[PDB]
């Protein structure tokens, strides 16, 4: 993108006949800050060529205390074995200042530490950007004073959105700090948790639950988000249709349109 | 594929030796240039006589014709051609049944028009390219009633699937009869094509290519000389056959055009066809778009030869005789008006 | 058991019969004969 | 394609339920029921020996004959415009007969070795039996396909020179390389089953 | 007892007949009428 | 020889991403005497930390030289470059 | 002490043998009587000779009697599995070779039969590919004989 | 001491020879009654040379007549198994060698009676043609009386 | 004393009788019945002739009616096992020759129809030619006699 | 069977009949035999279910 | 000790490797002579450079020999059935490969051979794309040897 | 400790990743070298670019050699079961999918190459599809590059 | 107490994942890279826009990489047979899923880009049909990933 924009000059006061190269170049600007948020999220990602960046700030473990952890002479056995680093041994901890810890750059289970981050940070991210976008629905139904739109509109569909899927990413964060190692072993698996939340199933066991009371919230959040359909699927049409013989307006296709919409959104927050 | 080189010899293996070597006896250059170094009708036949043509012309009439000439070549092809349909099975008959089709559609075409004017069909029989044969009646006798012509064509005359399109005889009264031969012509491209690449094979691969040649072709030519005539564009497209390379896109364009310069500008995405028009100088004393067209067909027709496993063979055979014959022609007429500068217009056929 | 050494070994040579008949029964069909006669 | 399609669905439905009932098999843990060492060596090796023997002529036999007719219906063609063609085009049809010889040699050096063995038990009994029967199956197996194929390659390719040398006699010669080629590939699989069985004993 | 008898009779036995049913089947299910004589006028 | 200048640019470009890359490289090899941890070991491994100090150095001095080739095959394909 | 079934293999030999064969010169018939009947309308006078690709074919049916025959008659009940197996590959051997000398028989001789009323100087070459089908045949019989006694 | 369920075989060799038989007559049958109607419309006077082909199917369905009523009379309950297999080879014998010979009378049927009519001469051609088409359905029965007995 | 599962192979005799001769009958009744609307329309005169075909390939249908009965009546739980099979190989012998004699009949009847309506004079032929598959089909049915009653 | 059987020389004799109004007792017939075939079926069903 | 049956498995290597690598030669073969004949009718003067094709075949037969041989060799009874898996292997690695590298010679080689009678130009592309085919049969060579001595 | 037989899934790995790579290099290069052969007699000067989806399936077969050599050097006898799995899975996962990637890039060869020369502007988009195809390729052998060392 | 033959389930499922989600990307990889080449001839400038279902197609590819991925890392010696089978649900879900969107994603990317040649409002209604098949294959990824941690 920097050669390019040197280049600026001398690409437009020329002919350029080959497509391929008058559409990046178009897009110019825009793979610049492409590149720009690369470098800042593969530093996060610590990934150059599948290397690492070790800035001796890598204190993730301390080998000499795995030795004293009851590992005599391990590496005899070690010729045929890896040995997983074990969680609160005592000796271990600590978050690494700014992206992943070196030290999974060249671990053999990278591939659930690693891929675990990618799974959950994705639904974060995206979710947020999907409320973000509903948001600024509100300006525009504001702008064009379409109050139906917002008080049978905007509101259920946010709150649709938000008590389902913002719950979702508060417990991604919950189980961060609130469960440690020490309770690794039937940890709460919070797919499972929302999934059984969805479908009001609440075992008695075989699944531990992120917080005491949670089962009273799993199906007042599913309740209120149903309870947020009628607003959105039948409320405008029904106000209208009283306008109009109040005033006194196609009320059959008003519910057809409406009933898309809330389809539509409802099925597509999922999707 | 591994569909053909196995099956395909052990009905078609005693025509596929014998097509071939008919086709070693079409004028070579050295026969023709011999042919041209004539100038004399009589000195013509002489030199005919050098290779597998000749003796055909005897115990016809003294003064030698150009009109009798032109009769005797396309009777030692149909012959030829007849021999090897009689003598096939249904795996290819059906194929060659097709090429006989063409002709079949020109000739029922004769039937109507006369038929649709008064006249008797046993007068419009003799002036019916061979082939079409038609040895089935109720097309005979018809009484000059056109809806006994036109049930005759659906019941025994194999083109009746094709004729779905023209329909109710309200089609045969209202249509002008060259519309209704472009669209008759069109089906039998459309289900052509498609039986050639039912046999999915080494015959589809050497003859849809020239089969879509044909569909292009007559797409450009048709768009071209229907400039000045009366028809609409609508009209025009519904004669454009699918089977081909301007399908996709290309077909609209010349729908839409007026002007040679637009069909041209058609051809300028196609090199295949570009090469031809840019060839066809068309100067007043030079070679035109037509003969262009004829050039590319026949070099397509021969490279169906190379090809020893396939269907192909036959088809190129017969359209590679037909212009044999038209080149022969050429010549007797050349000699008979003496036009020696024009005499270079045979298309070679190697 | 399903089969035995007797039934599975006659199983077998069933099959090489089958193919070969099957082979050859295949090629007697696919005979076709003539529409018409060149001429008289 | 009504035989086509018949032999496919055949094909088909042959593969599934075995893949169905293999999987069964494994699935409810079943002990070894599906034995191939117990079916290759219950069958008598005297069956593998005499299928391959068979296979080893007839399928050699089927190969000559598939070229057979491929160069003969040509030949025959060709020749009604080019009757030369008979006095050198001929020599492919001889291929095919070499390529037949190549397989009634192998057979019949196999078929030599055949013995009775008098025996039951499979246990400890006729352990060089066993390898001799299933070697003799193999090594006929081997040449009778090669034959096979070798006598169609050979079949395809004089008739493309009986088509060549009917316009041209010119080309002959030069074309009949590729059925020299063609007959090598028959020899290559003599050449393997005669070491397959070249150290085998019966008894 | 002997199971892979009745086995081997009873599966090989229903198999040839159940093929030649489902061919004979299709063949007529098939049947071609020619589509002529009458066929091409009422079509 | 010309070679065209569009190549001989792809070859500036390539042979100074590559000096780059291998220079650091070998510095971090130097340095971690290590992510990588592919110094290409003995199978009969012995307590002796300078091994694997002494391969470090080796792979060093191998990317140094690699470099060294990228930066004469730069100035060649750099003096094409203006003379087309 | 014989094996039992051991007579099944041997039975299954001369059925092949006599089977196969009598389907490669059916095959070869087929095709034969069809070209003659398409030929001898122009030339009848090449009738009679035209007929040889179908007495060809006859012999490829002969060759499988021979060793059907061969094979039934040496046929008992207790047989030693041993004897079985070379009947049931002699069985196969003359089977699939006559079938398929049979298939070039038929497949050579309709082209020939056109050929030959063509241009009768391809009425030698006809006979002496189809010549080499009849030693394809014998060549099945010749190793379907040889099995029989070892 | 004799084996059980063996009288199967034999049972199906009665049946599969005039099953068998039956179709290939039928096949021949129906080709060649289909060359008589195409071809005695236009020379009626064939029409009663022409139903030879038929008759000459009907003696491949009786081939398989005389065997499944020679087998079916040989077939009891204590069968050695031995005589069984015999019975089998025998009916499958006669049966496939009668629809191998079944599928050459139709087809030189139906070329023959055709061709005959454009040239009476073929006449004595057809005759011969499918005269070995019965000698190929004789061997089969050779054949099977030979296994039926032995 | 009875094998189990003996009965199988006798009931599926009965069905097989009926099934597959149905099947033969269906295919030569749809068969004529094509070609007899044909020749209507161009001549209905014929209407009364043209029906034989049909009426024949019913009397195969009930060739297989007989047997089946006969096998149906002759079923028991105790059965020895041997008379099973015979039944099964009845079942099959008149059934799958009664197919055969189906589409014989049907072939030759649509083939009859059509032809007669252009040549009367091939009604004498036709007949004669139906005649022979109704044979084919009593042939069937007279082997499948014998072995039920073995 | 029999359902195969009427329902092709159903659609020829209709077709037929269209074409010529004599063919209906001709068609009638055949429709009659193929009735007839089935019903052969339920004749044996019937015998062999209560034996 | 040594297992029985263990050396089936490696005769079927040998067997595989040699008829599948004959196989690929065999069409590969049969494409490129085809287009060699078409070709020399319209010129007979670039005959010697597209016989390469046919070579490229016959390269893919020897790819099969070789490993087909070194198992051959190797064959005993007493093998430890590791060793038999070892050559299966070999058999199929080599004989599927050149298989498929002899269909790729065949299709290239005939294609090519058309495309450079068109247009002389074209000879040395289509040997680089017979190179590449080469490659893929050696490939297929490689592996085999691997297995078959480790 | 250790099964029998263990190396059996192991050693069909080495082999199925040589065999299904060369397939699909074999079909991609087929459908390449024809696409090739028909273009170039116009557009002779694209020959040299028109053999890159040659190169790219090529690389197919190269993906193929390095996984089943991996596999062949780590194939044993005493395998503990668990590990001959994992070489199985890494043997089909590579072979299989490259053999998707021939597929695609035969196709994509044979359309993009005729394409090119009736539009130079498609060159780079053809490329960037082979890229994709690449990919595809790629990715199996990443999984079964996971599997070998698991 | 863990089953053998469990390990195989469960990498069968990791290999299904990859490979049917090749096949799937691979063939509508194929149908978009020829509707894009043919399109090319008219309307160059629409190449780039028109690589959107090859993109597509490969992150189908990549469904499979990733569950491929997740169970090959999951795959141990001791599993317990459960796993195993939740291992190959996922394995298949996605795969199959991801194989039956490529189908969609190719046909539809080959009609819409030829459609987009002469309409191109086309592009928007091209995207959103080719997203719903995108979404068949995320389907077939969040069944394999419930399963996979079930």
């Amino acid at each position: 993108a920097v050669w390019m924009v040197l280049r600026e000059s001398r690409i437009l006061s020329q002919k350029n006949e080959n497509e391929m190269f008058s559409m990046v170049f178009s897009g110019r600007y825009i793979i610049l800050l492409m590149g720009l948020f690369s470098i800042y999220t593969g530093l996060i990602y610590n990934d150059c060529f599948s290397k690492s960046l070790n800035i001796f700030g890598s204190s993730w473990s301390v080998r000499p205390m795995f030795t004293i952890g009851n590992w005599t002479e391990e590496t005899l056995l070690g010729s045929s074995v890896l040995q997983l680093n074990p969680a609160i041994p005592g000796v271990f901890g600590g978050p690494y200042p700014f992206g992943i810890d070196p030290i999974w750059n060249i671990a053999t289970n990278k591939l659930t530490f690693l891929n675990s981050f990618k799974m959950k940070m994705s639904v974060i991210l995206g979710i947020i950007h999907m409320l973000f976008g509903v948001s600024l629905s509100l300006f525009n139904h504001i702008y064009f004073k379409k109050p139906l739109n917002i008080y049978f509109g905007f509101i259920p569909e946010i709150i649709f959105m938000s008590s389902l899927f913002g719950y979702l990413v508060i417990l991604i964060f919950y189980k961060w700090t609130a469960y440690d190692a020490h309770s690794s072993r039937n940890a709460p698996s919070l797919l499972i948790h929302f999934i059984n939340m969805f479908l009001f199933s609440y075992p008695e066991s075989g699944n531990a639950m992120l917080y005491s009371g949670q089962k009273g919230i799993q199906c007042f959040l599913i309740v209120v988000a149903m309870l947020c359909v009628p607003w959105m699927l039948l409320f405008k049409p029904l106000i209208l249709r009283h306008q109009y013989l109040r005033k006194k307006f196609d009320f059959g296709d008003t519910m057809v349109h409406q009933a898309i919409h809330t389809i539509e959104y409802c099925l597509g927050c999922i999707s | 594929s591994f569909f053909p080189e196995l099956y395909f010899n052990v009905d078609n293996g005693y025509l596929e030796g014998l097509v071939r070597g008919l086709k070693a006896g079409v004028l070579s250059q050295a026969d023709y240039l011999n042919l041209v170094q004539c100038e004399t009708l009589e000195d013509l036949k002489l030199h005919l006589q050098s290779t597998d043509y000749g003796n055909f012309l005897a115990n016809e009439a003294s003064p030698l014709t150009v009109s009798v000439i032109d009769d005797k070549l396309k009777e030692k092809m149909v012959v030829e051609f007849r021999h090897m349909r009689n003598h096939a099975y249904e795996p290819l008959a059906s194929f060659l049944d097709f090429i006989t089709y063409s002709y079949m559609i020109d000739n029922v075409i004769l039937l109507i028009t006369g038929t649709l004017h008064q006249r008797s069909i046993a007068e419009l029989v003799p002036k019916c390219h061979p082939l079409g044969s038609f040895e089935q009646m109720e097309a005979v006798n018809i009484a000059q009633t056109p809806a006994e012509l036109y049930n005759a064509i659906l019941v025994d005359t194999p083109l009746a699937a094709f004729f779905q399109d023209c329909i109710s005889e309200q089609d045969l009264d209202e249509m002008n009869i060259e519309i209704i031969r472009n669209t008759l012509y069109k089906a039998y491209l459309e289900s052509f094509y498609k039986f050639c690449t039912l046999l999915g094979g080494t015959t589809a691969d050497a003859m849809c290519p020239i089969l879509e040649f044909e569909a292009d072709r007559r797409a450009f030519i048709i768009t071209i000389n229907s400039f000045g005539t009366e028809l609409s564009k609508e009209d025009r497209a519904k004669l454009f056959p699918h089977c081909g390379r301007l399908y996709p896109e290309g077909l609209a364009q010349l729908a839409r055009a007026d002007d040679y310069e637009q069909v041209k500008n058609v051809a300028d995405y196609y090199p295949e066809y570009k090469l031809l028009f840019e060839g066809a100088g068309s100067n007043p004393g030079d070679k035109t778009l037509e003969d262009r067209f004829f050039e590319h067909e026949v070099k397509l027709n021969k490279l169906a030869f190379l090809n020893q496993f396939h269907f192909g063979v036959f088809y190129a055979f017969v359209k590679l005789k037909e212009q044999e014959c038209r080149n022969i022609v050429w010549i007797a007429e050349c000699i008979a008006q003496r036009h020696r500068a024009k005499i270079d217009n045979y298309i070679p056929i190697f | 058991g399903f089969f035995s050494p007797g039934i599975w070994m006659g199983l077998l040579t069933t099959l090489f019969m089958l193919f070969i008949f099957t082979y050859g029964l295949h090629m007697i069909l696919s005979l076709k004969t003539m529409d018409r006669f060149d001429d008289r | 394609t009504g035989l086509e399609l018949l032999y496919l669905g055949i094909f088909v439905a042959f593969w599934a339920c075995m893949i169905v009932v293999g999987i069964c098999y494994t699935i409810f843990d079943l002990g070894f029921r599906f034995d191939v060492a117990w079916f290759l060596t219950e069958t008598s090796p005297f069956m593998w020996s005499n299928l391959g023997i068979g296979l080893a002529i007839s399928l050699s036999v089927v190969g000559a004959a598939w070229g057979i007719y491929i160069t003969g219906s040509s030949i025959i063609g060709g020749g009604v415009k080019a009757p030369r063609i008979k006095t050198k085009n001929l020599v492919s049809i001889i291929f095919c007969e070499a390529v037949a010889i190549y397989g009634i040699i192998m057979a019949i050096v196999i078929s030599n070795m055949a013995e009775p063995f008098s025996a039951t038990d499979p246990k400890a009994i006729g352990h060089r039996n066993y390898h001799a029967g299933y070697s003799m199956f193999g090594a006929g197996l081997t040449v009778g396909l090669s034959n096979l194929f070798c006598g169609v390659c050979v079949g395809i390719v004089g008739s493309g020179a009986a088509l060549a040398d009917a316009q041209n006699p010119s080309l002959f010669v030069k074309i009949l390389i590729v059925e020299i080629f063609g007959s090598a590939i028959g020899l290559f699989g003599v050449i393997v089953a005669i070491l397959q069985t070249s150290r085998v004993k019966m008894g | 007892l002997e199971y892979s008898v009745v086995f081997n009779l009873v599966l090989w036995i229903m198999t040839g007949l159940a093929l030649a049913v489902i061919i004979t089947s299709y063949n007529i299910w098939n049947m071609d009428p020619g589509y002529d004589s009458i066929i091409y006028r009422m079509t | 020889l010309c070679c065209g200048p569009k190549l001989a640019a792809c070859g500036i470009v390539l042979s100074a991403w590559g000096v780059i890359m291998l220079i650091m490289l070998g510095i971090f090899f130097n340095v971690h005497s290590l992510i990588e941890d592919v110094p290409f070991t003995e199978k009969d491994f012995e307590n002796g930390p300078q091994n694997i100090y002494n391969l470090y150095e080796q792979v060093s001095y191998n990317c140094f030289i690699a470099a060294g080739l990228y930066l004469l095959l730069g100035g060649f394909s750099f003096c094409q470059v203006r003379l087309n | 002490n014989n094996p039992e079934y051991s007579s099944f293999f041997g039975v299954m030999g001369a059925s092949s043998a006599m089977v196969f064969s009598a389907m490669g010169a059916a095959y070869g018939t087929a095709k034969s009587g069809t070209g003659i009947a398409a030929m001898s309308v122009m030339r009848p006078e090449l009738i009679m000779k035209s007929i040889i690709p179908v007495v060809m074919a006859g012999i490829i049916a002969i060759y499988g009697l021979v060793v059907a025959v061969l094979i039934a008659n040496s046929l008992t009940d207790g047989i030693t599995l041993y004897r079985s197996f070379l009947q049931l590959g002699a069985g196969l051997s003359v089977g699939l070779s006559g079938l398929a000398a049979g298939f070039a028989i038929g497949i050579v001789g309709d082209a020939g039969v056109r050929g030959t009323a063509q241009q009768p100087r391809l009425f030698v070459g006809m006979i002496l590919i189809l010549i080499f089908a009849e030693v394809l045949g014998l060549y099945g019989l010749i190793v379907a004989l040889i099995l029989s006694t070892k």
